[PDB]
């Protein structure tokens, strides 16, 4: 009465439609500080005229 | 030396003849690798063996 153990388990069966199955997500943040980069992304190469 | 948070290391290895404890003559010291640290130091001590 008034109150509730907050965790409880997923239903994570094989039987689960579209809106109750598993779905394995990841959240991608970024972040804009004033210490350097330390990540940059691939940059494009050509031959060597 | 510390460049605005870009901690660089200079170094060179050469042979000597120990007379008076600190030979002299000239040389110079080679780069050996960039550390994009960022974090303000001020003091630093040694670690003997």
């Amino acid at each position: 009465f008034n109150c509730y153990f907050p965790l409880q388990s997923y239903g994570f069966q094989p039987t689960n439609g579209v809106g109750y199955q598993p779905y394995r997500v990841v959240v991608l943040s970024f972040e804009l500080l004033h210490a350097p980069a330390t990540v940059c992304g691939p940059k494009k190469s050509t031959n060597l005229v | 030396k510390n460049i605005d948070g870009y901690f660089k290391i200079y170094s060179k290895h050469t042979p000597i003849n120990l007379v008076r404890d600190l030979p002299q003559g000239f040389s110079a010291l080679e780069p050996l690798v960039d550390l994009p640290i960022g974090i303000n130091i001020t003091r630093f001590q040694t670690l003997l063996a």
